[PDB]
């Protein structure tokens, strides 16, 4: 058996595009104090980022519809997000390092997955 | 810190 949790997961970023006419996007965004990013912290089952397969907790949203978010507040983050139209074009990059300093008892084991204790 | 849902 060839198991998909023993390879990395990849650190470059990628585009995203979720099409969710207007509903929801689905996820939750951690951050925004001071620079830090903003994190993906929670998809939802079944929703617009979750259809997508291709976002997961522990990605950074660097950019949405071009709009650069590197360095957004939370709240900006979110208007921009909920404003961003039907058709949500992300840069995304999986940064779980970063993101666990978020989630309690938090962690990141050799194949770059966050494990909570 | 800060978390919402969209």
């Amino acid at each position: 058996p060839e198991f998909l949790g023993e390879e990395d997961i990849p650190r470059e970023p990628r585009r995203i595009v979720i099409h969710r006419g207007s509903t929801g996007l689905g996820f939750n965004i951690v951050g925004g104090e001071d620079g830090e990013g903003i994190f993906i912290s929670f998809i939802l089952a079944g929703g617009p980022a979750d259809l997508s397969g291709e976002l997961r907790k522990g990605d950074q949203i660097l950019s949405v519809n071009g709009v650069d978010l590197r360095n957004a507040s939370a709240e900006q983050a979110a208007i921009a997000l909920k404003n961003a139209g039907q058709t949500v074009t992300i840069i995304a990059q999986y940064k779980p390092e970063e993101y666990s300093r978020f989630e309690a008892n938090s962690r990141v084991d050799s194949s770059g997955r966050i494990v909570t204790d | 810190y800060k978390q919402t849902s969209v």
